Order: structure tokens, then C-alpha cells, then sequence
RNA sequence: GGUUAAGCGACUAAGCGUACACGGUGGAUGCCCUGGCAGUCAGAGGCGAUGAAGGACGUGCUAAUCUGCGAUAAGCGUCGG
RNA sequence: CCCGGCGAGGGGAGUGAAAAAGAACCUGAAACCGUGUACGUACAAGCAGUGGGAGCACGCUUAGGCGUGUGACUGCGUACC
RNA sequence: AGGACCGAACCGACUAAUGUCGAAAAAUUAGCGGAUGACUUGUGGCUGGGGGUGAAAGGCCAAUCAAACCGGGAGAUAGCU
RNA sequence: CGAAGGUGUGCUGUGAGGCAUGCUGGAGGUAUCAGAAGUGCGAAUGCUGACAUAAGUAACGAUAAAGCGGGUGAAAAGCCCGCUCGCCGGAAGACCAAGGGUUCCUGUCCAACGUUAAUCGGGGCAGGGUGAGUCGACCCCUAAGGCGAGGCCGAAAGGCGU
RNA sequence: GACGACGUUGAUAGGCCGGGUGUGUAAGCGCAGCGAUGCGUUGAGCUAACCGGUACUAAUGAACCGUGAGGCUUAACCU
């Protein structure tokens, strides 16, 4: 079947990316609360 | 194709009864070679009745 | 003088060496090594490459006697488990343990 | 439910079984020793034994019959040239049958067939 | 002593049951601490454009990862112990 | 050092207080799984115990008979929450 | 010329089978409807939970939809097991 | 010249228990009398770890297909070569983008992985290989569209936008 | 799994010669036809399991489990 997840780097960098996430306040705080809670990986990166 | 209330150990032994290996002691020595193979069967050398058969 | 040799975690299941290493208990060990040779199975391939090794254990560490020489005991006792995961259908799986056994081979003249 | 029948089906379609038959009887001859299980050397023979019944009273038209069976012409070379003396007595059998073993493979009754006439 | 009949009649145990002796798997119990929680007592109560908190990639005799450090990279100078 | 596939695994030897402390390593219970010895068992049915009990097998005392194991057969008896 | 005809690709899902602890959390073989249109596909964006969007089934919104999912109120409350 | 714990055993109390002791064990335990609670488990389709059962049953993943000889090797239906046989051929062929990121290749190894064995492997150990003024991007130019200096607008965030 | 037939004092299987059966005028030559093809050879040839024979090959000497005159008591017959 035509399962959910067609993967890209095209569509995962505009929405989950670092300046897209660090963009807004309310973005801003989920890369202040992954600091806070310890995770090496903060959003994705290669 | 369902268990409703397990069987012992018991009634699982004596469903093994009946599984144990048929012994194959039958050997059979050479009529002029004096080695031993299984019977009608040939050795390691290629003998059956005092004959290099297979010469392998 | 007694002597004891052990294959541990042999790659199989306690029932599969049991059947085997039924027959060989209480005989010599000549015979033994004649109903082993052609037992046409997995387990004659294991206890007898180690059923070989127990009588190299008395020519060498024991009694060099071979000729009238005897096998007492022989049990196959459980092992661990590689519990992998074996894939069912619909979505569900499946625990797999793949089983571990450990035999002893024990040579001594009673 | 097989009273009375014959010729073993071995488990595949019969244009499977034809061919292999072919390609064993090919093989055959070509190195005079095959080792084969055992129905199959127990049912070489009711095929092989044919070809060297049909092939004593030498022709022009049964070498296309032994072609025609066979579609190997370097094995009908050495039917018709070779097997034509080495047979002209032995009224009936030419294989004999050995019991060798078991495949350490699978556990099958393995076995081997011959020519009965061997020197090498 | 022998013979026919009549009555009665164990040891056999493919396996299974129970108790002991023997391990086999298993990692519970007792014991242990450079681990962590709750607080007493002072001190601090900030880091940040003479570039942070948190990361990437490099650095050694080195393959790797952790600690430290940053083309001066497990370290430099400096005044002391 | 022997045997093994210059494998795994294992038996000796040597260290060590001990390798039934060996890297799956202190201690190592139970379920589950086998080995051996002893007894019962293939005309008997049924919560599988309890009351009675022959024979057999053993530790013993003291030789009169207890203790432990099994327990043919028999009287009752339909698990727990 | 055709929202025209026949029929592969592409697409869709009609009928039966099989499967339904599936080879698969919706498929495979045999056919079936269309196939230059109101079509089909790729890539890149926009819309948002009482809100999106809908040739309207309360269908779809990451296998879950008559109000998605994560965390937080919150150890809700439970005359009920 | 042997703590707790474990495992049997003889005694003891009306019971919850206690006391002595054989083996295993190898460094801690605690009387009498009192004080405080994470103080006593069979259940809750409770949680977690482990082990049975069904059972050595079912199944081995498309009904394209094998068969033979030789060799390597400790052992070969499956690995390497040769010989035929059979299957695909607007593919089950060969290139590219997406997406995966050593999965490619030689030496070497079989514990584990491969629904089996395995000398083989897209598996582990080790080393090696990707070479562009023209190929694609990066780069110069915009669409849909997202931000958005001044600004307009809004409790605050923020929303729209040149 | 059992039951049955044989194991060189052999017909139990396979082969083989023959017959039987089934399909129809094999192939290869020569003739007639420019050719497809038709005629002769030729009711030929080929023939699964069928039936009757022939040991040609395969069904070996052993090895193996199974023993070594069969308990007690009474009656009736042996002397």
C-alpha cells in the first residue's frame, strides 16, 4: 500500500529544521525545552 | 485447535513413548575385504562384497 | 579411574539430543561409536564428535583401556535461549527463543 | 489410488520429469557414473535401458530416435560407435545398481548407477 | 519318583507416579559502594556583542567512544605553592 | 599437553585460601528439565487427599520392635476466591 | 469535432475465489469500468481542531475522527465494579 | 576451630513462630525491655523478569525447474567453473532522479544474522575505492508562496503587508 | 506402521525376445508432378502399467533379540 511515511530532506527541512523551529516564540521553546531535558539530537541534522 | 486446560507432564511423556530412534546395529562385515559397512551399502573405499566398485 | 567430557551450548534442543543419546546408555563404547557413526541425524554429529573426546580424555588423562570400556551416564541438560523476535501476521509478532542445550558424556569402567 | 499403475511421479509436472530424465541420461553415459537418490536411480534405468536396447541393431532412422529422445547427438555419438560391440550379448539389464549412503545434504537414500562394463 | 487334569499363582515394565542423592536453566534472598532523594550551615544569586547557555567538527603514539581542550587543540606563557 | 575443523567446547596441569570462585565469574532459592537408586504400575475409572493397611526396600537399636520411603486394596469425599 | 466508440499503459475497485494466528493491520489469480478528459502523475507550497476540507459518506485530516495527537489542569470524578 | 542466606533434620509452643544442629556458604548478626512503620500476599483479564504448555504439532513467504561432473574443504541438494535443462525480454534488462549512507570490491572467519546446512552472503575483522573549466547543484533570473526596513493594526504575544 | 510375495534350493521387481493392444501407411530411397503433394517400398513403424518365458543386473556368509525341559497343593492313574 501507499504507506503514510514518503520520506525527503525537501519537505523535513522547511518544517522540522533548526531556523524553521528557531523561527517563532513558540517554536523557540521546544529547542528550549529539548536543551533542558538533555537530547543530543535537537531537531534533525543530516 | 485450542488448549482448554493444559495437559501434565505426565500425558506428555506418554505421547513420547513412541518417538525413540530406531537402532541401525545391523552391520555387516566384508565377504573378502574383512572391513565392516552398513549392510547392502558400501564403505568409505569403494568396497561391496570384496570389490573396488566405485575405486572413489 | 573416571573420567567426564562436556559439550556446552550445543545449538539445539534437549529433545533432539535425548533421543540419541538414549540408546547409548549403558553399552560399551565400540558399539557405541558403531550406532553413532551411521544414526543418520544432527545429534550423532554432536555428541559423537564429543563421545570421541571422552575416550581421548581416559587414553590420555584416565585409563588408556578402550577395549572394555564403558559409558555410565549420559545427559543432555538445557542451556540458554536466543530469544530473538520471529515476525507474525497482522501486525503482531512473535517471541522466538532459539534453543541452547549442554551434554555430558561420561566414561568410566563400572 | 494407484492399483495396478507405475512410473513414480517424483514430485514434479511430467514436462519437468521428461526433461530431467533427458538431462540425466545425458549425463550418464557422457561420465558412465551418476550419483542420484535412490527412486531415481531405481527409475533411470526403466528409461536408460531403452537406449542401448535401440541402439544393438544399428539404422539410419534410429539415430533421429535416439535424437529424438535425446536431442544430444554428442551422447548418440557414443551410443551407435562404442555401445554397439560393448553390447551385442548382454540380452537384457545394464545397469548395475549400488547402494552408496546418505546425503549429508538432506538425508536421502543416495546411490549410484553404472554400465555394468567397467575397466576405468 | 514320573503322568493327565483341576485350583491358585510372582519375577516382565514402552512409559508414568512418589521420596532421596546429583546437577541443569534461572538471577530471587543476605551482604556491598565513588548512586540518588530530603535537609542543617554559611556563600553565591548569574552567564551575555573586549560573543553565552546548548551543540557540530576537529586535537594524542592511536581504531573507536567518554573527559579535557580549540589550526597555539589531553595543551602556551606567567607569578606561586 | 591430548581430542576438535590451526572452531566452539572440554578433560588434565600450574596459580590461587577455594576454579561443585573461570571471565554468562560472590551468594545461586522456586517454577521448569533431566540422571540414578528404591517402591507402586498395563481389568482400573472420577478434585487425586484423609482413616485403615499387606508386602517389599532401607537407618537402627538391640535383637522386642519403633523411625523413614512406597503404599496394593478399602471407608468417606464434587478446588479456591 | 467528440466530457464519442474498442482496447494496452496509467487508474479505479464490480463480481467470485483464496486468505482472513494472512505472503499483506485490505492483498493475490480469473475475469470487470474507463482510458484526450470534469482525467492521471511527479515535485514545491497554503488552509487547521469547534477549526480545515469535502461532486456530501458525518467521509478525510499520518492504520485511530459525531471533534485528531502530545503535554498540562490532574492522582479529574465514578452512589460503579 | 565459620554471621546472614540457602538446603535437610530432631526438638518446642494453642497458632502467628521459636531453639539446637548436618551440608553449602565466606563477613557480617544481634539478647532482654521498649520506640517508630515502605510491617506480613494466591487472586485485582495488576506490573516486571524468567520458564512451561499447545508440540517436536504448524509453517519455511508466489506451483520460473532442475539434473551431472570436477575442485576448494574437516563435512556440499544451496558456494566457484564447466555441461545441458527451465523462466523474464515496454521485464524478473540496462541507466538516473527521490530516498537509503559503505550497502561496491580483495583477503579472512562462521559464535551470532540469512525461517535450514553453509567453505557462500547486502553478516562480523582488516584494508581499498568515489579523480570533472563542459555532467547535477552551488551560482545569475522569477512563479505558487514564506518572512518582511519604514508602516498600518492589535490586551501581550502576534496577525497583514510595501 | 501392519498383512502378503520372494532373497541365487531364486520369476519378487527392472530389462529383454515374442505375442497382445492402441495410433495409423515411420523414416530413408525411387517414381509422377515446374510446385504444394501423391503413389510404391508398407496395415509398415512406433508401441505406458497388459500376458508368457529368459536370471542380464539388483535382491549376500553372516551379525542380531529370542535359550538351556518349565512353580505351589490336592485328586485320579503309573508301581
Amino acid at each position: 500500500m501507499k504507506r503514510t511515511f514518503q520520506p525527503s530532506v525537501l519537505k523535513r527541512n522547511r518544517s522540522h529544521g533548526f531556523r524553521a523551529r528557531m523561527a517563532t516564540k513558540n517554536g523557540r521553546q521546544v529547542l528550549a525545552r529539548r536543551r533542558a531535558k538533555g537530547r543530543a539530537r535537537l531537531t534533525v541534522s543530516k | 485447535a485450542v488448549q482448554q486446560n493444559k495437559p501434565t507432564r505426565s500425558k506428555r511423556g506418554m505421547r513420547r513413548s513412541h518417538d525413540a530412534l530406531t537402532a541401525v546395529t545391523s552391520l555387516s562385515v566384508d565377504k573378502t575385504s574383512g572391513e565392516k559397512h552398513l549392510r547392502h551399502h558400501i564403505t568409505a573405499d569403494g568396497y561391496y562384497r570384496g570389490r573396488k566398485v566405485i575405486a572413489k | 579411574m573416571e573420567t567426564i567430557a562436556k559439550h556446552r551450548h550445543a545449538r539445539s534442543s534437549a529433545q533432539k539430543v535425548r533421543l540419541v543419546a538414549d540408546l547409548i546408555r549403558g553399552k560399551k563404547v565400540s558399539q557405541a561409536l558403531d550406532i553413532l557413526t551411521y544414526t543418520n541425524k544432527k545429534a550423532a554429529v554432536l555428541v559423537k564428535k564429543v563421545l570421541e573426546s571422552a575416550i581421548a580424555n581416559a587414553e590420555h588423562n584416565d585409563g588408556a583401556d578402550i577395549d572394555d570400556l564403558k559409558v555410565t551416564k549420559i545427559f543432555v541438560d538445557e542451556g540458554p535461549s536466543m530469544k530473538r523476535i520471529m515476525p507474525r501476521a497482522k501486525g503482531r509478532a512473535d517471541r522466538i527463543l532459539k534453543r541452547t542445550s549442554h551434554i555430558t558424556v561420561v566414561v568410566s569402567d563400572r | 489410488m494407484r492399483h495396478r499403475k507405475s512410473g513414480r511421479q517424483l514430485n514434479r509436472n511430467s514436462s519437468h520429469r521428461q526433461a530431467m530424465f533427458r538431462n540425466m541420461a545425458g549425463s550418464l553415459v557422457r561420465h558412465e557414473i551418476i550419483k542420484t537418490t535412490l527412486p531415481k536411480a531405481k527409475e533411470l534405468r526403466r528409461v536408460v535401458e531403452p537406449l542401448i536396447t535401440l541402439a544393438k541393431t544399428d539404422s539410419v532412422a534410429n539415430r533421429r530416435l535416439a535424437f529424438a529422445r535425446t536431442r544430444d547427438n554428442e551422447i548418440v555419438a557414443k551410443l551407435f560407435n562404442e555401445l554397439g560391440p560393448r553390447f551385442a550379448s548382454r540380452a537384457g539389464g545394464y545397469t548395475r545398481i549400488l547402494k552408496c549412503g546418505f546425503r549429508a545434504g538432506d538425508n536421502a537414500p543416495m546411490a549410484y548407477i553404472e554400465l555394468v562394463d567397467r575397466s576405468e
